[PDB]
RNA sequence: ACUUACCAACCCGAUGCAAACUGCGAAUACCGGAGAAUGUUAUCACGGGAGACACACGGCGGGUGCUAACGUCCGUC
RNA sequence: CCUCCUAAAGAGUAACGGAGGAGCACGAAGGUUGGCUAAUCCUGGUCGGACAUCAGGAGGUUAGUGCAAUGGCAUAAGCCA
RNA sequence: GCCUGGCGGCCGUAGCGCGGUGGUCCCACCUGACCCCAUGCCGAACUCAGAAGUGAAACGCCGUAGCGCCGAUGGUAGUGUGGGGUCUCCCCAUGCGAGAGUAGGGAACUGCCAGGCA
């Protein structure tokens, strides 16, 4: 809640004056933010997926979706329709005080950081990137991890060209490099 | 996509009242307003009507959408229908779930003698 | 084939009786339907799997 | 390895647009529906259209995917 | 610059066409703006020497028919499948 | 000798070889060589043909083969008893109908794709003639 | 990491091929309706007495075979 | 036995003609009510590999239908409850 | 009488495409979500209360011939009937006559009801 409310009074305003928008409701706003675990080798290791899982609930709260393989695919000796993943769709409170979990509280402890890099908007605002190791958010601690797991977060904007996404990411500090 | 999506959820139970040659109860529910009509099973004049965009059941309201409202655009639409002479229908949500306010205007209709 | 006829018996000792197929393998456990009993008129439970 | 085939099943339409019949006759064997049951016509499960009602068969075409349907209007 | 000559059709359709090629004409066609098509005939040897020089496609010819003129582009050919010679042709009243 | 690399099915109904051909003006170089008989090239027949022109030519003048076998023509063998199925493929034939453009050729004087085509048209089972671009 | 007298899908414009491909599409033919003429009722039902189920050729539409057969198998006159 | 085909645009049509299949499956892979939408290019993204998984648009039933072919399929017959 | 909500007719000359557009009323996102209901997770939907903003998204209308679509005429191919030659094919009389393409039309027409602007 606290991200929601300081995006308002300030971002609204700065991201009107960049090119100069205007109408309110055109700058692009930040929507919603979904985690995903892609797991991949759980079909030998049944158990590595239900590991998975529970560190997401202490990440975020909200319980997982199990995501299915679809295609089958001889190609990595899989079945269809096996899980093969897990995800969470944020929005809302949670979405913004995940947010907070992000920068806050997890960036300043990023191993090896000297900013992220900035050219990944695929080319439509919406930005994609990923961590290696999950134990960078403090509802995790390093006394209760079964494995050297991670997840990749992809987030979803109204921005409609790569440059009106750099500049709403800007507006939240964000690290950059 | 917001729109699109309740219009294809209806269209099945459309099709029984063309093939049944019913008469239907047609509602349409927006964020701001409800609307009920009474159309004849060609399709294409209305014999009975009533909404909250009409001065007289509107301004009574509290808010010009919400359940109570429903259940007074329900209240309007059955009787009118009386004072015309058309009482058997079938209720077609249009896609709507049948559930918050739509199922207000639907049990009043049924409360002041209508057969559906 | 590879799938047997069976006899479902009406549970009120009316000697009305359906006959259906089962997988005995893959499920064999006693199969239980409520059937119309011309007998007694009236949708009655029906027991038997063999 | 070949010397195989099937048995005709007399399919194709039986009634014809313009034709008097009464209910239950037949007007359509098929397979899928190439053509669909109208405004008092019925559908069975074989998709053999069949007349519910007394009266003359007519082809139309409506609709936006331009499918062929049959009706029987009463005389 | 080219000038032919033509006379109106008095009949239409294949038994005609191939009665006129039967005798040594061919039937050709004039339309494009406001004014209606004009059924023609023209003879044949005319034509084929006269369009085998490339200005006959590209320059506005005349067509003199009923001793009026009709100014017109050659728009489309139907060649003789394998002869010489020519079935039909398209002018515009361009 | 050209062939299709696969086809849908092996064997084909006879067919017939009516009506007048699709091929009729030079469409890709300067000159052309037209069909005028009706019938079939076997695929042994254009290469025979397309041999003739290349061998004229030495190493220059590009060439386009507008016809292509695509039909599958079989036999019987000798001392076969008639009946019992239908013959085993052979060899490949295309279907000509008059006025199918066969061969064109551009890259070389009109005098001498006259010449080239003509070494050509003693290998083919139907009459042929010389046909040129033409303007439109 | 590069080049590459190689091969080269998709993609695009040009170009033909298809009995088991069709976003087009006839000519006939069949169904059904009404109507004048003509027609030894030619029609339909039921019942009594049979023969018949080795076919040939020609025309056309085709499979087969070699668009071979005084070949062969169907459709139709 | 089934599907297409020759079969000459209603039905049928032949050969030791041309290609394939069936002798099963399902207690839900059945009824109904509510509700749902594929194949594949491009770009971006943890271990991402040509192609496990999240995201963006391009795309529009080529997907799918318990299996042979054909005709059907979006009101879906497809998918879930 | 112009505009927008709703229900159909006709069923691509009714549609994309790009440019412009409108919010008083309607539609629309929309704000809050403790409860009727709701996520194989998420107030995105389903949706209950709501009217502070907002034409930005989409929605509705308009201009627009790059694409689709409609597409004559004249001709060609076929073809039923009769006859004919060179009888693997074509031709003549006759009636029916494509398809693709072409000059061209082309940015829908409507009945109803409701509301808002004269
Ligand atoms: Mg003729
Ligand atoms: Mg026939
Ligand atoms: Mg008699
Ligand atoms: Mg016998
Ligand atoms: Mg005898
Ligand atoms: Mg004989
Ligand atoms: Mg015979
Ligand atoms: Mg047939
Ligand atoms: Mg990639
Ligand atoms: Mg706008
Ligand atoms: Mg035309």
């Amino acid at each position: 809640a606290k991200l929601h409310d300081y995006y308002k009074d300030e971002v609204v305003k700065k991201l009107m004056t960049e090119f100069n928008y205007n109408s309110v409701m055109q700058v692009p706003r930040v929507e919603k933010i979904t985690l995903n675990m892609g797991v991949g080798e759980a079909i030998a290791d049944k158990k590595l997926l239900d590991n998975a899982a529970a560190d997401l609930a202490a990440i975020s709260g909200q319980k997982p979706l199990i995501t299915k393989a679809r295609k089958s695919v001889a190609g990595f000796k899989i079945r269809q329709g096996y899980p093969i993943g897990c995800k969470v769709t944020l929005r809302g409170e949670r979405m913004w005080e995940f947010f907070e979990r992000l920068i806050t509280i997890a960036v300043p402890r990023i191993r090896d950081f000297r900013g992220l890099s900035a050219k990944s908007f695929d080319g439509r605002g919406n930005y994609s990137m990923g961590v290696r190791e999950q134990i960078i958010f403090p509802e995790i601690d390093y006394d209760k991890v079964d494995r050297v797991r991670g997840l990749d977060i992809t987030i979803t904007t109204t921005a409609k060209s790569d440059e009106e996404g750099r500049a709403l990411l800007a507006a939240f500090d964000f690290p950059f490099r | 996509d917001k729109k699109s999506a309740r219009i294809r959820r209806a269209t099945r139970a459309r099709r029984k009242l063309q093939e049944l040659g019913a008469t239907r109860l047609v509602v349409h529910r927006t964020p701001r307003h409800i609307y009920a009509q009474v159309i004849a099973p060609n399709g294409s004049e209305v014999l009975v009507a009533a909404s909250t965009v009409e001065k007289a059941i509107a301004e009574q309201l509290k808010y010009t959408g919400n359940k109570d409202a429903a259940a007074a655009v329900g209240k309007a639409v059955a009787e009118r229908a009386l004072e015309k002479g058309i009482k058997d229908v079938s209720f077609d949500r249009s896609g709507f779930q049948y559930h918050g306010r739509v199922q207000a205007l639907a049990d009043a209709a049924r409360e002041a003698g209508l057969q559906f | 084939g590879i799938r047997e006829k069976i006899k479902l018996v009406s549970s009120a000792g009316t000697g009305h009786f359906y006959t259906t197929t089962k997988n005995k393998r893959t499920k064999p456990e006693k199969l239980e339907l409520k059937k119309f009993d011309p007998v007694v008129r009236q949708h009655v439970i029906y027991k038997e799997a063999k | 390895r070949n010397g195989r085939d099937s048995e005709a099943k007399r399919l194709g339409v039986k009634r014809f647009g313009g034709e008097s019949v009464l209910a239950g006759s037949i007007i359509v064997r098929q397979r899928g529906t190439k053509f669909h049951a109208g405004a008092n016509v019925g559908c069975g499960r074989d998709h053999t259209l069949f007349a519910k009602a007394d009266g003359k068969v007519k082809f139309e075409v409506k609709g936006p995917k331009n499918r062929k349907f049959i009706s029987i209007e009463a005389e | 610059m080219f000038t032919i000559n033509a006379e109106v059709r008095k009949e239409q359709g294949k038994g005609a066409s191939r009665r006129l090629r039967a005798a040594n004409k061919f039937p050709a066609i004039i339309y494009g703006g406001k004014e209606a098509p004009l059924a023609i005939e023209l003879d044949h040897d005319k034509v084929m020497n006269m369009q085998a020089k490339a200005e006959f496609y590209s320059e506005v010819l005349t067509i003199v028919v009923d001793g009026k003129e009709i100014k017109v582009k050659a728009q489309d050919v139907q060649r003789h499948p394998y002869k010489p010679k020519l079935q039909h042709i398209d002018f515009v009243r361009a | 000798m050209l062939q299709p690399k696969r086809t849908k099915f092996r064997k084909m109904h006879k067919g017939r070889n009516r009506g007048l051909a699709q091929g009729t003006d030079v469409s890709f170089g300067s000159f052309g060589l037209k069909a005028v008989g009706r019938g079939r090239l076997t695929a042994r027949q254009i290469e025979a043909a397309r041999r003739a022109m290349t061998r004229a030519v030495k190493r220059q003048g590009k060439i386009w083969i507008r016809v292509f076998p695509d039909k599958p023509i079989t036999e019987k063998p000798l001392a076969v008893r008639m009946g019992k199925g239908k013959g085993n493929v052979e060899y490949w034939v295309a279907l000509i109908q008059p006025g199918k453009v066969l061969y064109e050729m551009d890259g070389v004087p009109e005098e001498l794709a006259r010449e080239a085509f003509k070494l050509a048209a003693a290998k083919l089972p139907i009459k042929t003639t010389f046909v040129t671009k033409t303007v439109m």
